[PDB]
RNA sequence: UUCGCCAGAGUACUACUCGCAACUGCCUAAAACUCAAAGGACUUGGCGGUGCUUCACAUCCACCUAGAGGAGCCUGUUCUAUAAUCGAUAAACCCCGAUAGACCUUACCAACCCUUGCCAAUUCAGCCUAUAUACCGCCAUCUUCAGCAAACCCUAAAAAGGAACAAUAGUAAGCACAAUCAUAGCACAUAAAAACGUUAGGUCAAGGUGUAGCUUAUGGGUUGGAAAGAAAUGGGCUACA
RNA sequence: AUGACCCACCAAUCACA
């Protein structure tokens, strides 16, 4: 299969020029992202499987990785593990444990010599350091693994990195290696925005349950709220969805120091309250310190309700509910 | 459960968040719960940080509602708060000063001893043994007695007032009536009890 | 057990003496075979399972240029052999055991399938290992460190040596025309 | 009435009722057949009893240099026509009416005996057409199943042999018959025995064998007397190469444990080289119809003994009452003396 | 079970294309339509008329090519023209596919009153996506 | 080396004999007749009011909420009833084929009519005639169950079985599950999906068909009729405030 | 507590002259 990669390379490239010509394109500084622009334009797919839709791309990744030929024309194997029937996952544990063999040796030769020289470069934690999945060492041996294959080089990684490191050491556990990606969930602060001579006004957008809400506040002005032009009052004449508008106020004590307008669409007179609570939470996020934020979305303030109706199902009732089953 | 596993319920108090400095267990303990980064659940439109709300009102409105009217349960429960504060005033002005200095005015109070004097110590589970049905005594959780207290309350004051008998009328009398003891909700408690003493043998059967 | 008494010397205070005179006579053979499979160009395997000598033997191997199944065998690997290992393959010539027995003390099945596959077979077959199936047997320890070691070596030995010898008189042939 | 029609495919696959509730409990009888014939086989685009020479289809583009005109043949030459199709249907029919003869091996019905032809070229390019291979024995054996009930396995056993002296049988087994077929031949090469003929006809010496509950008794013939046995035995011994033999069979004739035993027995054989080894003396045949004349079969490679074998007077040897009874003439048995057809 | 449209899985030895191989849940998402025109769009008139054009086609085209069809037909109606696609095995001389390429053309133009295009694409044998 | 026993199963630790402190006894022990098997061990299932662990997440008990069963109506079955359709009819039928019957639809009944009688041609059209136990097509069901299966390999024989991770014979492509896709951002949820088989499950009345039936009729038209509530019951709607 | 009887595996192709 082998000449068969190479005919692929072959007529990608011969490919790629056609596609830069007709494109209108400098065919040198053609990407794989132009590529994908320019077959997303001429062969517009529509399909919701991502997978399915038109592709050109260079044969490497298009391919599965292939296992190269194991032994020589004269049928010796090249590999002295070959016979094992898993040789790169058996060389892995059996340089690894050459290696944990090695430290050992010369960390008590400086034992015997009064040297402890080395350090504990186990802690990787602020990096987000991680080891590979199984998916990831099964793709860097070119080989299927097994739970109790991973489970076993991985317990032997962590006793190798329990010893004290030696340079080759640590570039060797150093591979295996990954970095989870950044862990923050600390929001980000609207801009305090100036307008028109007036200052201090914040903006928030709450969506909840069919109802949206465009909140602004004035940091400047004494406390009302004027939803869709009336007060807050007449609009919301339930004691409850007040209380809901009153929660995050109450919860900064900002209670009589801000004026806000709002425009709330949708839904009924609660998710409508809600909505505009969310919107109002979100906009008192950019006159606040940035640790009450933090306090406001651990009172679960900052956070939309996913809680929706759910759609009736065929056969039964209400989406939940069903017709009445009978025995007998 | 439109939440995953891995979102925590709100902390909606505002006396823990303002005044963390005292403590060092707490301090580490919401460092842990924020640092984690932790997804919080949407505080929920029932709840607010409210310093005038009662978690047991609220729970008891929920077991007063019927379809899916808050508006006519918080109705019902504000116009019976209103009804045993003024039946308190009543009392209150009609008697002599050792009288006014014993009794209660406010309802809240008065609600939460009813209901802890309507709560019962222990209960009755049905068993099954040699093709029999005993009903034998069983130790309760809180929980559970707190929940029949209060719909041993709201099932009565449903039941046997007349039609022509408003809601938070009836539910004011017997929330006074079981504050000093002497109301039918305490005479059910006390045919719980009697029961449980009456079958105590049979505790036996009981294997937890 | 009960083949093995006939290479017994003796049994001191409850502990199996092994009688090293027919050691020798055995090993000699069996490294005399061995050698002459490295010299005619064949594939040599070290099969051990036991777990402590795994490394060793795996090394000694590799130092050989030779094969090593030191690990878990799998279950079709002599019998089957297209499908484990692949679309046609060459089996190996000579199988040398360093352990007869597996972790769990019944014979291992390499011997049994290598008999099964026309391979012959040298091992070292300790007091309570079976030596019927085996084609040249070595009676000695193979429980000690050093035992194993001595037998590690003189297997490199000989391979080596054979290779070499292999070497020369293709050059010494290269040279007669 | 255009739209209510359907494809070809789909009325074979409705009119068949192959896939149907009936057919895999068998609900149904085996005696019940019916099959599909193509119906496009013999037609030819453009062609219609209409009777149309269509330019491009039915006729040649150009004649005589020119385009040739859509025309229509004659009333009789339409009907010569239909009648050399009407012909081919016949023909067809004449075709798939005939049943091709199946070889018997031991019955009619009984696959025993029969030949399988020449096992599967093996990975390496290796390849026996000096095998043939015989089935032994077609089973149907059932297992109890979970869901399904019930389930057919067809097992076969099946032996090999080249003729010239090696030969070995294995066992196969599968949901179809063909299938077990392949399987026995294929894993048949495998286990393969080697068995010593004296003079390349007869065994070496007699045999008696008891392979669990069978006893297997065979007795060594001279050059004239072909393969006198349980045909199982005939059919084995025709592949090993074996031509002449006499062979009981006494308790249970379980087919599996007879060929085991049977090559067993086989295998077990002292060829007079290895008595001569082991005895360090001369063996020594006498021919009754060659006399007295002392031919030497087997001498005794290494030193020979100057030691003369102990004369026993009398002889202590296992005797079977059947051969004495034989030799005194006691068997009378209607069944023994009967002419039977050529090996 | 549902059987809709689908190719049961054999002993494993049965060849399937690409089409064939997904069942009616997959339209839209892996496999796309066999047929396109715009009656079938919120706003629009006469998906009926189509529709029969639509099966008439496949018939028709399934008669007129006996056993070189390969792949089910592709329908694509632009403007009051309708081009027909179709995947078609090599079987008959090109004279004869010539041939049924403008007898069809032709005939179909003067019978749904449209010009009607037909584009034969020819492969070797059926392209097989699964098992086989 | 001996002695005692044993010649298909039942009939039969029986009938008739001899002997016996036994008299409803023991001992000895047949045949007619009946059958084509009777037996012994095993294998894989299934099952068990068998035991031991672990569970159930709308789910069994404990427990929560709202209903059904009683009333009136609405609608469907069952019966009874008519000259007067058919189909479903434990779970997996019962506002079910029907997202739909005043005529039509319509297949039924009663009268009447028409016999190359829809088509380019056809000693042919046409059939809602029988068979869903001949079937294709669609499905139900186990089932949000985790298995099915080709090709090999092993077993002092193999009916079948085939794991032990400090690993003892198993490799396996494929299909399901899983993953992706949808519900316009994630996540969750929901939808969709769910193999092989099981219930000769449902449907010849969607249509198509095998086999067997009708042909001035079991086919094609027109007109008008299809009632009804003794009773029983399912599912609903409206209530009893 | 109960639940007529009867149910199952013994036939081989296609294509060409
Ligand atoms: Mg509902
Ligand atoms: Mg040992
Ligand atoms: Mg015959
Ligand atoms: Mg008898
Ligand atoms: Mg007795
Ligand atoms: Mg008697
Ligand atoms: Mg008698
Ligand atoms: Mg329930
Ligand atoms: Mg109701
Ligand atoms: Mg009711
Ligand atoms: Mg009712
Ligand atoms: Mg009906
Ligand atoms: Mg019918
Ligand atoms: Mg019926
Ligand atoms: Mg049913
Ligand atoms: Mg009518
Ligand atoms: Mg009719
Ligand atoms: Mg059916
Ligand atoms: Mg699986
Ligand atoms: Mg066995
Ligand atoms: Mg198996
Ligand atoms: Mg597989
Ligand atoms: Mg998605
Ligand atoms: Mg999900
Ligand atoms: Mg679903
Ligand atoms: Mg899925
Ligand atoms: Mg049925
Ligand atoms: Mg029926
Ligand atoms: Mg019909
Ligand atoms: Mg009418
Ligand atoms: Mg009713
Ligand atoms: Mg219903
Ligand atoms: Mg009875
Ligand atoms: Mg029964």
């Amino acid at each position: 299969t082998v000449d068969f990669i190479k005919k692929q390379i072959e007529e990608f490239n011969i490919g790629k020029r056609h596609l830069a010509n007709m494109m209108g394109e400098d065919p040198e500084t053609f990407t794989q992202e132009d590529i994908d622009r320019a077959i997303a334009y001429l062969f517009p797919s529509g399909l919701f499987e991502k997978r399915a839709r038109p592709i050109m791309k260079h044969p490497e990744e298009i391919f599965p990785k292939q296992r190269a030929i194991q032994w020589g024309e004269d049928g010796r194997p090249f590999h002295f593990l070959f016979y094992t029937g898993k040789q790169s996952y058996y060389s892995l544990m059996h340089d690894t444990y050459g290696k944990l063999l090695d430290v050992e040796k010369h960390h008590n030769q400086l034992r015997a010599k009064d040297l402890l020289a080395e350090k504990t470069k186990i802690l990787k934690d602020p990096i987000g350091s991680r080891w590979l999945i199984k998916e990831e060492l099964e793709e860097m041996l070119v080989e299927k693994l097994s739970d109790q294959d991973y489970a076993q080089f991985i317990r032997l990684l962590e006793r190798l990195s329990a010893l004290p490191c030696g340079a080759t050491e640590e570039d060797f556990v150093n591979r295996f290696r990954r970095s989870i990606p950044i862990q923050s969930k600390k929001q980000l602060i609207e801009p305090l925005q100036y307008d028109e001579q007036g200052m201090a006004f914040s903006r928030g957008e709450g969506k909840r349950k069919t109802a949206k809400a465009e909140v602004v506040v004035y940091g400047q002005g004494s406390g009302r709220i004027d939803v869709n032009g009336v007060d807050y009052l007449l609009y919301f004449p339930v004691t409850q969805d007040r209380e809901q508008l009153m929660f995050p106020l109450h919860f900064l004590d900002r209670l009589g120091k801000h004026d806000m307008t709002c425009a709330v669409s949708g839904g009924g007179r609660s998710a409508q309250a809600g909505a505009v609570r969310l919107a109002m939470a979100r906009a008192l996020c950019s006159f606040v310190t940035e640790d009450e934020v933090e306090w406001m979305r651990q009172a679960g303030l900052l956070t939309a309700d996913p809680r929706v109706r759910e759609r009736k199902k065929p056969g039964q009732e209400g989406a939940r509910r069903k017709f009445t089953w009978k025995k007998r | 459960s439109r939440y995953g596993p891995e979102y925590k319920d709100p902390q909606i108090d505002k006396e823990y968040y303002r005044k963390p400095l005292a403590e060092q267990t707490e301090e580490e303990k919401y460092e842990r719960d924020f640092k984690k980064t932790q997804l919080i659940k949407a505080a929920p439109a029932t709840k607010t940080s409210s310093v005038f709300e009662d978690p047991v009102i609220s729970k008891f409105t929920n077991m007063m509602m019927k379809g899916g009217n808050k508006v006519l349960a918080r109705s019902l429960m504000t116009q019976t708060l209103e009804a045993v504060k003024r039946k308190q005033f009543a009392k209150y002005h009609a008697a002599s000063a050792e009288e006014q200095a014993t009794i209660e005015r406010n309802p809240y109070t008065i609600f939460h001893q009813a209901l802890k004097n309507c709560e019962p110590v222990i209960g009755l589970v049905p068993i099954l043994k040699g093709g029999h049905f005993y009903q034998v005594p069983v130790p309760l959780a809180d929980r559970r007695r707190r929940f029949l207290a209060m719909k041993w309350m709201i099932a009565e004051c449903r039941e046997k007032k007349h039609r022509r008998v408003l809601m938070p009328e009836k539910l004011s009398q017997e929330l006074l009536e079981a504050f000093h003891n002497q109301g039918p909700v305490i005479k059910r408690k006390h045919d719980m009890h009697k029961m449980a003493e009456a079958n105590r043998a049979l505790a036996h059967y009981r294997w937890w | 057990h009960r083949f093995m008494e006939p290479y017994l010397f003796g049994s001191r205070l409850g502990q199996d003496i092994i009688d090293l005179e027919q050691t020798a006579a055995h090993l000699q053979l069996a490294l005399n075979f061995t050698a002459h499979v490295a010299y005619r160009e064949g594939i040599i395997l070290f099969v051990s399972r036991h777990r402590q000598f795994a490394h060793l033997i795996e090394t000694t191997a590799r130092d050989c240029g030779e094969y090593a199944h030191t690990r878990y065998f799998k279950g079709g690997l002599l019998t089957n052999a297209p499908l484990l290992l692949g679309p046609g393959v060459r089996l190996p010539d000579l199988i040398i055991f360093l352990h007869t027995l597996n972790n769990v003390f019944e014979p291992h099945v390499a011997v049994r399938d290598a008999a099964k596959m026309n391979i012959p077979t040298v091992g070292i077959v300790d007091t309570n290992c079976n030596p019927a199936l085996i084609t040249y047997p070595v009676p000695g320890n193979d429980d000690s460190p050093p035992a194993v070691r001595l037998f590690c070596r003189l297997f490199q030995v000989a391979i080596s040596r054979a290779k070499e010898k292999r070497r020369q008189v293709e050059a010494l042939y290269r040279l007669q025309g | 009435s255009f739209f209510t029609k359907l494809t070809a495919d789909e009325l074979w696959k409705g009119a068949l009722a192959e896939s149907g509730a009936g057919a895999r409990k068998g609900r149904g009888k085996r005696t019940k057949k019916k099959r599909r014939k193509d119906l496009n086989r013999g037609q030819i685009i453009g062609e219609g009893r209409h009777g149309f020479l269509w330019p491009g289809l039915n006729i040649p583009l150009m004649r005589n240099g020119a385009v040739q005109t859509i025309a229509q043949r004659s009333k009789e030459d339409q009907e010569k026509v239909e009648a050399d199709m009407v012909q081919q249907r016949e023909e067809w029919d004449r075709r798939r009416k005939m049943k091709v003869k199946r070889e018997r091996g031991w019955s009619g019905n009984t696959w025993g005996g029969v030949s399988l032809g020449p096992p599967d070229p093996g990975p390496n390019g290796e390849t026996y057409d000096d095998f043939d291979t015989r089935i032994l024995e077609v089973r149907n054996v059932f297992n109890m199943t979970a869901k399904e009930g019930r389930k057919r396995s067809v097992r076969v056993l099946v032996a090999v042999g080249n003729g010239k002296g090696a030969a070995g049988f294995a066992i196969g087994k599968a949901t179809e018959r063909a299938d077990a077929f392949r399987k026995a031949k294929n894993r048949a090469v495998h286990y393969l025995h080697y068995i010593e003929r004296y003079e390349d006809h007869t065994i070496y010496h007699d045999i008696s064998l008891k392979f669990k509950r069978t006893h297997i008794k065979m007795k060594k013939q001279p050059r004239g007397y072909g393969l006198h046995c349980h045909r199982a035995i005939m059919t084995i011994c025709r592949l090993i190469g074996i031509k002449d033999l006499y062979a009981k069979v006494s308790g249970s004739v379980n087919m599996l444990n007879l060929t085991r035993g049977l090559f067993l027995g086989l295998s077990r054989q002292e060829t007079h080289q290895q008595l001569a080894d082991k005895k360090s003396l001369h063996v020594v045949e006498f021919r009754e119809e060659c006399g007295p004349l002392p031919i030497v079969v087997a001498s005794p490679q290494g030193a020979l003994r100057k030691d003369p074998e102990p004369e026993d007077e009398v002889p202590d040897i296992t005797l079977d009452w059947e051969d004495v009874k034989a030799a005194q003439g006691m068997k009378r048995s209607v069944w023994s003396g009967l002419k039977r057809a050529a090996t | 079970k549902n059987r809709a449209a689908r190719v049961r899985v054999s002993k494993g030895d049965k060849p399937v294309t690409y089409e064939e191989a997904h069942a009616p849940h997959y339209i839209a998402h892996r496999k796309g339509w066999l047929s396109l025109h715009t009656g079938n769009l919120d706003g629009e008139d006469h998906a009926a008329e189509r529709t029969v054009e639509d099966v008439f086609l496949r018939k028709f085209m399934l008669g007129t090519f006996p056993g070189c069809l390969a792949d089910q037909l592709v329908l694509k109606r632009r403007a009051n023209q309708l081009e027909i696609c179709a995947l078609v095995l090599r079987q008959l001389p090109p004279h004869k596919f010539y041939f049924l390429v403008g007898y069809s053309e032709t005939l179909l133009s003067h019978f749904y009153k449209c010009p009607v295009h037909l584009h034969l694409q020819t492969v070797p044998s059926k392209v097989v996506y699964k098992y086989i």
